[PDB]
């Protein structure tokens, strides 16, 4: 069903165990919406509705391959390009390469040195034509 | 699938306080009444007070006259204030108070209200941040009722200021102090609950775990009609007898007679003490049984026992059999005498009858050992099953020998840190933590046992459970002996719980030391045995935040990330390293004071009068060590720190997840419409969350800036200058994470 990242393993299992408010490892339906909304997968009202079918509580292992399905349907074509537009201020699709080292090693799972290298690889660089290459 | 879950669920209860004894305390015969100091009513009282004395500070002109930082902790602390008072007249009432400080900030010391701004910019709390340095150690709060309240402070003021006068945090309401709490373990953060007053230094992390805790509700929990302990059984089965070969006999360990079979395991009879009920042997079968079953709903990763019967033996067979072997004599001592004893008779690997501590293991193997008897101790503990009895952990004040309490201070009066070990390496020599996990199944106790009067908690904590005399306490006028201690029946249950995450913590701290010193007693090699005790430091640390994982979900690295702020594993090695040896022994004075600035670093040295043994150290019993001096406090003081920084993360977060869930409720109640009210203050509740949400967690910020986007939608018509800089930051963040998940995918 999943084949994940040791990274999205552990965001899923830390969002379950918040949302699991009697501490026996399952969530309600309750809670699945806004546990989904809370990992970037807001569904909409029949797929949540349509979850809520298959059932009263969910487990770990459930909830792991209910996200991976919802995950087929995201276009990484669109969601890689969402992000990368937020750090665009302009529309020219142009940011810097200085730069892009401060962003991918100051937040989130931060980039290691290598990986910073690697990436700036493939004056500036734009972003419309980076995605086209993955 | 199989389904993964527990069979015990939490909540909330009324009180813990029902079929508690009395709360009164006897003395030449007369009955003294215990009454509580409400923590609630009395830190509010004293806020109130420190309102009025704000309000005299302004009045005086006087705002010149002390210094800045402090000036800024009033500001901020008033902004944060606001921020949590719903009551608009008093929001309003606590404004007008801070606005003049600003007026002044702002015109005479402005390098600092440009550093204010920045923390009001990011947070609705912004004195959290201001606190997470030496400033915490600064009680402006307290400084300044005692400058401008001139009336004494009521019996019951005094008392709360005496045992909370380390910092002003003590006094913030509940959801500014869980959340300047959990945010003081931070990686920008660089506060220790440690100061130096006079040449004397104050320790104070015990006190930041009863301020915490006395904030909460008593907890309760439920275990399903099909748990371990609700579950009706029908007596045990046992159609098949071993038939005893003393050709097959190992040899002897304690009661329990060994016999090697073709597959290379072992089958154990476990034969009756003098004194042991035969139920005692039932339990066990029945724990292993239950276990064994739901080893795969509860990913037990012990090696289980698998139970073979439970039935009476003539001693005579016993005898017979055992008769040849070393240890007969000892055996023969131990067993009941009668002519028909009960036996439990169970297979197990060989790797059961090893003890967690031996030295025959190399680290990787202990590593690997450690780390399943953690695991299912914090596994089994949230299924709702207590073990009580890993080890035989004594304190001694003279002679009273008592059970080891790990949190000793929270449960006691007047008891400032955790006491000397009586012979120490003796309380582990037969520890129930084997090299394959779990053993002694049957000393076991439902959680439930915590939180009630049972026969253990009325035995072992009754102090707890009673209330709290002292002379200091008893009042003339009312006749009654108060104290903030007196409070905690209400609540008792919640810090046996986490006494007992402590506790196992303890055992595999003990159990490691016991394997260090048997490793390295004899290594010629003095930076191989430093290696040695550094890699132990690195084991207890990591089943720290094995625990923490299990019983919160947050991340391990995080974990072992937030514990390291608060203790320093340099320290933690050298202290075990040094004390759990015997070389000190050997050391004079000045050779001792100079390897004692070494593992304590700029902290006082440890004190004591005692006369060291030769070759042992300290030692009561002229034969084996101890950890401390007669009548003294255990010398591993950042073990101590450790075990506090644990259980405070545990329930730190708890409590920080349920403030956020509150403001959660709230935000959604005002997004769907059943509550109507301004922009303004639905603004106001969204960035409320924001803080509430746990350090270094990015999936929270998410969903906040996901309602945040939603209410923009509902008040379009309305400004966003307060609030945008921290939404953008959050943003920033969580589009950079999907590009880095991007990146890694492309490697691949
Ligand atoms: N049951 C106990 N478990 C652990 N430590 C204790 C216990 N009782 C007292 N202590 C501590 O041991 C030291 C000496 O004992 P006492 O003289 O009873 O205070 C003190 O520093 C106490 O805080
Ligand atoms: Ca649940
Ligand atoms: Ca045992
Ligand atoms: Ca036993």
């Amino acid at each position: 069903a999943d084949q994940l990242t040791e990274e999205q393993i552990a965001e899923f299992k830390e969002a379950f165990s918040l949302f699991d408010k009697d501490g026996d490892g399952t969530i309600t339906t309750k809670e699945l919406g806004t546990v989904m909304r809370s990992l970037g997968q807001n569904p909409t009202e029949a797929e949540l509705q349509d979850m809520i079918n298959e059932v009263g509580t969910i487990d770990f292992p459930e909830f792991l391959t209910m996200m991976a399905r919802k995950m087929k349907d995201t276009d990484s074509e669109e969601e890689i390009a969402e992000a990368f537009r937020v750090f665009d201020k302009d529309g020219n699709g142009y940011i810097s390469a200085a730069e892009l080292r401060h962003v991918m090693t100051n937040l989130g799972e931060k980039l290691t040195d290598e990986e910073v290298d690697e990436m700036i690889r493939e004056g500036q660089v734009n972003y419309e034509e980076f995605v086209q290459m993955m | 699938h199989v389904k993964q879950y527990y069979f015990a669920r939490r909540g909330e209860t009324s009180t813990h306080d029902t079929s508690l004894p009395p709360p009164v305390k006897v003395l030449s015969g007369r009955s003294i009444p215990l009454k509580e100091i409400p923590f609630e009513a009395t830190r509010n009282e004293l806020v109130q007070i420190y309102l009025t004395s704000i309000d005299k500070l302004i009045k005086s002109n006087k705002l010149n006259s002390i210094p800045s930082q402090q000036i800024a902790s009033h500001y901020l602390f008033l902004r944060s204030l606001a921020n949590s008072e719903t009551d608009g007249i008093k929001k309003n009432q606590i404004l007008s108070l801070a606005k003049p400080l600003g007026t002044y900030l702002a015109s005479k010391e402005p390098h600092v209200w440009k550093m204010i701004n920045e923390l009001i910019e990011k947070s609705e709390y912004p004195i959290i941040h201001y606190l997470k340095n030496n400033r915490a150690h600064s009680n402006f709060m307290l400084a300044l009722i005692h400058e401008y309240h001139k009336e004494p402070l009521t019996k019951n003021q005094s008392a709360f200021v005496q045992k909370f006068r380390d910092s002003s945090v003590f006094l913030f309401p509940n959801p500014i102090y869980t959340a300047w709490l959990a945010h003081s373990y931070d990686e920008d953060s660089s506060f220790n609950p440690m100061f130096r007053e006079r040449l004397s230094t104050n320790f104070y992390h015990s006190t930041l775990t009863d301020n915490l805790l006395l904030r909460t509700e008593p907890k309760e929990v439920t275990l399903s009609s099909e748990h371990h302990y609700k579950k009706e059984k029908g007596p045990i089965d046992s159609s098949f007898r071993y038939q005893m070969s003393s050709d097959r006999l190992l040899r002897i360990q304690g009661r329990t007679l060994l016999f090697s079979t073709p597959q290379n395991d072992v089958v154990a009879v476990k034969v009756q003490k003098k004194g042991e009920p035969k139920s005692t042997l039932e339990e066990e079968f029945e724990m292993a049984d239950y276990l064994l079953k739901h080893q795969r709903r509860l990913d037990v990763h012990s090696k289980l026992p698998q139970p073979l019967g439970q039935y009476s033996v003539k001693k005579s067979e016993i005898l017979e059999i055992s008769r040849g072997s070393l240890d007969f004599e000892r055996f023969k001592t131990l067993i009941d005498d009668s002519k028909d004893l009960e036996v439990y008779v169970y297979k197990a690997p060989q790797s059961y009858f090893t003890y967690l501590h031996d030295k025959n293991q190399d680290l990787e193997d202990l590593t690997a050992s450690v780390k399943t008897n953690v695991h299912d101790l914090f596994v089994l503990l949230r299924e709702g099953i207590v073990f009580p009895q890993l080890a035989d952990i004594f304190h001694t004040h003279f002679e009273d020998k008592g059970r080891y309490q790990a949190l000793v201070q929270l449960l006691n009066v007047l008891q400032f840190q955790l006491g000397r070990i009586d012979k120490w390496q003796k309380a582990v020599e037969y520890v129930n933590l084997r090299s394959s996990g779990l053993a002694d199944l049957g000393d076991s106790l439902p959680i439930t046992s915590l939180f009630t009067s049972s026969d253990f908690t009325k035995h072992y904590f009754s102090e707890l459970l009673t209330g709290g005399y002292h002379p200091t306490f008893f009042d003339k006028s009312s006749g009654t002996a108060n104290s903030l201690f007196t409070g905690k029946r209400r609540l008792f249950g919640n810090y046996l719980y986490l006494n007992t995450i402590a506790e196992y913590l303890l055992v595999i701290q003990l159990t490691l030391g016991s394997y260090g010193d048997k490793v390295t007693r004899d290594m010629m090699d003095k930076p191989k045995k430093e290696a040695v005790w550094r890699e132990l430091a690195n084991v207890m640390f990591t089943s720290c935040a094995e625990a923490i994982h299990i019983m919160t979900g947050i991340p391990q690295s995080r974990a072992l990330t937030l514990l390291k702020q608060r203790a320093n594993i340099e320290k933690h090695f050298r202290q075990t390293q040094f004390w759990m040896t015997p070389d000190y022994s050997k050391l004079d004075e000045d050779t001792l004071q100079m390897e004692q600035y070494s593992i304590y670093s700029g902290e006082p040295e440890y004190e004591f009068t005692d006369k060291l043994v030769s070759g042992v150290g300290l030692s009561v019993d002229g034969v084996h060590q101890d950890l401390g001096g007669y009548n003294r406090e255990s010398p591993l003081r950042e073990l101590e720190k450790l075990l506090y920084a644990t259980v405070t993360l545990i329930e730190g977060t708890m409590q920080l997840d349920k403030e956020f869930f509150k403001q959660l409720e709230q935000v959604e109640k005002i997004l769907s419409g059943e509550i109507k009210t301004d922009a303004n203050s639905c603004f106001e509740a969204v960035a409320q969350l924001l803080d509430l949400a746990r350090p270094g967690c990015h999936f929270q910020k998410r969903l906040v800036l996901s309602y945040y986007e939603e209410a923009k939608l509902k008040y379009p018509s309305a400004p966003t200058d307060a609030y945008d800089s921290r939404f953008q930051v959050v943003a920033r963040t969580n589009a950079a994470i999907t590009i880095q998940r991007f990146w890694r995918e492309a490697r691949k």
